[PDB]
């Protein structure tokens, strides 16, 4: 739904505006969980190939964890860019059309009469 | 005796002096004297030693009075900060009112036991205080649900005030 926005270069993974955003801290639960998934992938692969589950294929497990963390980092940066630009477009539209989004005044609990439902 | 007679009233005891018109000795008096000399004196000595140790290692604790936050009536709806603070102070006052009711009930039970056969006559002020506090508790916290809240209490009070105002029209 955001593909038609102005300035959308096609098939671009990370445009330069993404460079304005803070990257993931490289030890955050998303990337730690991605590394855990890579480790579990290596363990499951060893068990399916009927090798020792952790004593065998240390290079394979290292490659699995590294690839999962790498791809997860770049995908996470892309998703952060997408959510940030969605919030930016929403705030810009709010500022562009203020008559459709009125700052509605709420009144205190001294004028409104909430009906009371007793629980006898 | 941390408790005080201002909050836990007790009339002064009026015991009559003995008039031993018989010549028999009193086993109650003999047993109380022996009970004092055998049981009460060592227990008193142990408690005095314990109190001396406490006075050596004396420490203090305080009350933590809370101040009045703005209530539910004077801030806008949908503001969860003011609603949270008003709800917490209302729950605090609710618990305090529960213990006020407990104090009045203890006072009533003490009056009934102290007066015994004359409880229908001289417990008039205790029963009157119990009835008035019961009426106020029923006016403020009775029909509120198991999800009782400052908003529900305010709605009940506003409905009651509307009914009283409508009755005061005629
Ligand atoms: C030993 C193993 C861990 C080694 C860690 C080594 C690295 C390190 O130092 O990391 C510190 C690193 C420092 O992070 P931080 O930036 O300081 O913030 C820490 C906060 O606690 C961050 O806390 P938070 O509240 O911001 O959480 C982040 C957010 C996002 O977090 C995530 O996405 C990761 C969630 C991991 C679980 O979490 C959630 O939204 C929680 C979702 C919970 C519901 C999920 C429902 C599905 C079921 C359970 C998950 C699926 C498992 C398999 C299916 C079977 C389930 C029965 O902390 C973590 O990595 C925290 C997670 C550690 C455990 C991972 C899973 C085991
Ligand atoms: C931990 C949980 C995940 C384990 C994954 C690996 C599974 C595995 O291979 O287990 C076997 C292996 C032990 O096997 P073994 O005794 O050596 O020999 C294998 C036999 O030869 C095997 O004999 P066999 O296979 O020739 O014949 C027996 C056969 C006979 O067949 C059967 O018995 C059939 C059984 C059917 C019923 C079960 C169906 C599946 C149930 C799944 C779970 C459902 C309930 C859980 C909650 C809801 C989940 C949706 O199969 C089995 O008995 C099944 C074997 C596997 C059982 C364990 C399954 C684990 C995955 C599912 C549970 C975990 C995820 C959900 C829970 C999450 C937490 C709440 O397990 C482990 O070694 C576990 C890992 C222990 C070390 C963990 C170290 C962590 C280090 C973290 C730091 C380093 C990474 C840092 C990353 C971040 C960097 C930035
Ligand atoms: C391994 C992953 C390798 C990825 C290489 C680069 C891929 C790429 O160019 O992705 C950009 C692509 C198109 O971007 P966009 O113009 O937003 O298209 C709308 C489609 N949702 O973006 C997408 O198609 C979004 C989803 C990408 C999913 C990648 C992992 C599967």
């Amino acid at each position: 739904m955001m593909n038609g926005r102005p300035g959308h270069e096609p098939l671009k993974f990370l445009p330069d505006e993404a460079r304005s955003l803070p990257p993931p801290k490289l030890n955050d639960p998303r990337l730690v969980y991605m590394g855990l998934l890579g480790y579990c992938t290596g363990l499951m692969d060893n068990m399916l190939r009927m090798r020792p589950v952790m004593r065998a294929g240390l290079h394979r497990q290292l490659l699995f964890v590294t690839s999962f963390v790498f791809a997860g980092y770049f995908y996470l940066k892309r998703q952060n860019y997408l959510y940030a630009v969605k919030d930016h477009d929403m705030f810009g539209y709010i500022k562009l059309h203020p008559e459709d989004f009125p700052e509605k005044e709420k009144k205190t609990y001294a004028e409104i009469l909430e009906p009371f439902h007793p629980v006898r | 005796d941390s408790w005080d007679k201002d909050v836990y009233p007790e009339p002064p005891s009026r015991t009559p002096a003995p008039s031993p018109q018989t010549s028999l000795p009193n086993p109650i008096t003999y047993l109380t004297k022996a009970y004092d000399l055998v049981v009460d004196w060592p227990v008193t000595l142990v408690r005095e030693f314990i109190e001396r140790q406490h006075a050596k290692n004396r420490t203090y604790y305080y009350h933590r009075q809370y101040r009045r936050v703005p209530d539910i009536t004077e801030c806008k709806e949908g503001d969860v900060l003011c609603i949270y603070e008003a709800e917490m102070q209302w729950r605090r006052d609710f618990k305090v009112d529960q213990e006020i009711m407990n104090i009045i009930q203890e006072r009533l039970k003490a009056c009934q036991q102290r007066e015994g056969e004359n409880y229908q006559q001289n417990c008039a002020k205790e029963l009157e205080q119990f009835t008035k506090v019961t009426k106020a508790y029923q006016d403020r916290y009775l029909d509120l649900g198991a999800y009782y809240s400052a908003r529900k209490c305010l709605a009940k009070q506003k409905q009651r005030m509307l009914e009283e105002r409508k009755a005061a029209r005629q």
